[PDB]
Protein backbone atom coordinates (compact mmCIF):
# COMPACT_ATOMS: atom_id res chain seq x y z
CA UNK A 1 0.00 0.00 0.00
CA UNK A 2 2.63 2.31 -0.17
CA UNK A 3 5.77 2.13 2.19
CA UNK A 4 5.78 2.98 6.07
CA UNK A 5 8.04 5.70 7.87
CA UNK A 6 7.95 5.86 11.34
CA UNK A 7 7.76 2.25 12.26
CA UNK A 8 9.68 -0.37 12.60
CA UNK A 9 8.42 -4.42 11.22
CA UNK A 10 8.31 -7.18 13.72
CA UNK A 11 8.46 -10.72 12.72
CA UNK A 12 5.40 -11.20 15.70
CA UNK A 13 1.87 -11.82 14.27
CA UNK A 14 -1.01 -10.18 16.95
CA UNK A 15 -4.53 -8.94 16.30
CA UNK A 16 -5.03 -6.05 13.84
CA UNK A 17 -5.14 -2.81 16.08
CA UNK A 18 -5.12 -0.27 13.41
CA UNK A 19 -5.28 -1.29 9.75
CA UNK A 20 -3.18 -0.27 6.80
CA UNK A 21 -3.70 -2.36 3.76
CA UNK A 22 -2.32 -5.78 2.77
CA UNK A 23 -2.59 -7.65 5.05
CA UNK A 24 0.05 -5.52 6.97
CA UNK A 25 -1.66 -3.68 10.71
CA UNK A 26 0.11 -1.12 13.12
CA UNK A 27 0.30 -0.72 16.96
CA UNK A 28 1.50 0.79 19.95
CA UNK A 29 3.43 -1.78 22.30
CA UNK A 30 6.55 -2.10 24.19
CA UNK A 31 9.50 -2.72 23.09
CA UNK A 32 12.06 -2.97 26.69
CA UNK A 33 10.31 1.89 25.53
CA UNK A 34 7.67 2.71 23.37
CA UNK A 35 7.21 2.84 19.86
CA UNK A 36 4.81 2.30 17.05
CA UNK A 37 5.19 -1.16 15.34
CA UNK A 38 4.03 -3.18 11.51
CA UNK A 39 3.29 -6.71 11.70
CA UNK A 40 1.76 -9.01 9.89
CA UNK B 1 -9.82 -40.95 3.07
CA UNK B 2 -13.12 -39.86 4.14
CA UNK B 3 -14.95 -42.51 3.55
CA UNK B 4 -14.54 -42.82 0.12
CA UNK B 5 -15.14 -39.20 -0.68
CA UNK B 6 -12.49 -37.71 -2.48
CA UNK B 7 -12.53 -33.33 -1.53
CA UNK B 8 -9.25 -33.47 -3.43
CA UNK B 9 -10.19 -30.78 -5.70
CA UNK B 10 -11.61 -28.22 -3.13
CA UNK B 11 -8.69 -28.71 -0.31
CA UNK B 12 -5.61 -26.89 -0.84
CA UNK B 13 -2.36 -28.58 -2.07
CA UNK B 14 1.11 -27.45 -1.20
CA UNK B 15 2.75 -27.30 -4.82
CA UNK B 16 1.07 -23.79 -5.83
CA UNK B 17 2.93 -21.01 -3.71
CA UNK B 18 -1.02 -19.50 -3.20
CA UNK B 19 -2.77 -22.70 -1.61
CA UNK B 20 -5.57 -22.09 -3.70
CA UNK B 21 -7.60 -25.57 -4.57
CA UNK B 22 -8.49 -26.28 -7.98
CA UNK B 23 -11.17 -25.35 -8.21
CA UNK B 24 -10.20 -21.83 -6.31
CA UNK B 25 -7.70 -21.43 -9.30
CA UNK B 26 -10.51 -21.64 -11.92
CA UNK B 27 -12.81 -19.36 -10.49
CA UNK B 28 -9.83 -16.68 -10.08
CA UNK B 29 -9.10 -17.78 -13.74
CA UNK B 30 -12.41 -16.30 -14.93
CA UNK B 31 -12.41 -13.07 -13.57
CA UNK B 32 -10.19 -10.75 -15.88
CA UNK B 33 -9.76 -7.89 -12.92
CA UNK B 34 -8.22 -4.70 -13.02
CA UNK B 35 -7.17 -2.26 -10.26
CA UNK B 36 -6.41 -4.57 -7.74
CA UNK B 37 -4.43 -2.30 -5.35
CA UNK B 38 -1.32 -0.21 -5.59
CA UNK B 39 0.12 -2.06 -8.76
CA UNK B 40 1.32 1.41 -10.64
CA UNK B 41 3.04 2.46 -7.91
CA UNK B 42 3.36 6.49 -9.03
CA UNK B 43 6.55 4.82 -11.31
CA UNK B 44 4.64 2.69 -14.06
CA UNK B 45 3.10 5.89 -16.10
CA UNK B 46 6.54 7.45 -16.37
CA UNK B 47 7.53 4.33 -18.29
CA UNK B 48 5.52 5.95 -21.70
CA UNK B 49 3.87 3.03 -23.28
C1 LIG C 1 -9.79 -37.64 -6.63
O1 LIG C 1 -9.39 -36.48 -7.39
C2 LIG C 1 -8.08 -36.59 -7.97
C3 LIG C 1 -7.77 -35.24 -8.58
O2 LIG C 1 -7.27 -34.33 -7.61
C4 LIG C 1 -8.05 -37.74 -8.96
O3 LIG C 1 -6.74 -37.87 -9.52
C5 LIG C 1 -6.81 -37.86 -10.96
O4 LIG C 1 -6.99 -39.18 -11.52
C6 LIG C 1 -7.09 -39.19 -12.96
C7 LIG C 1 -7.35 -40.63 -13.36
O5 LIG C 1 -8.23 -40.70 -14.47
C8 LIG C 1 -5.81 -38.62 -13.57
O6 LIG C 1 -5.96 -38.57 -14.99
C9 LIG C 1 -5.54 -37.23 -13.03
O7 LIG C 1 -4.29 -36.75 -13.51
C10 LIG C 1 -5.52 -37.24 -11.50
N1 LIG C 1 -5.33 -35.89 -10.98
C11 LIG C 1 -4.39 -35.55 -10.08
C12 LIG C 1 -3.49 -36.65 -9.59
O8 LIG C 1 -4.28 -34.39 -9.68
C13 LIG C 1 -8.45 -39.04 -8.27
O9 LIG C 1 -8.54 -40.10 -9.21
C14 LIG C 1 -9.80 -38.88 -7.55
N2 LIG C 1 -10.17 -40.10 -6.84
C15 LIG C 1 -9.53 -40.69 -5.81
C16 LIG C 1 -10.15 -41.94 -5.29
O10 LIG C 1 -8.50 -40.23 -5.32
Amino acid sequence: AGCLIGAEYVNNSYECDIPIGAGICASYQTQTSQSIIAYT
Amino acid sequence: YFGGFNFSQILPDPSKPSKRSFIEDLLFNKVTLADAGFIKQYGDCLGDI
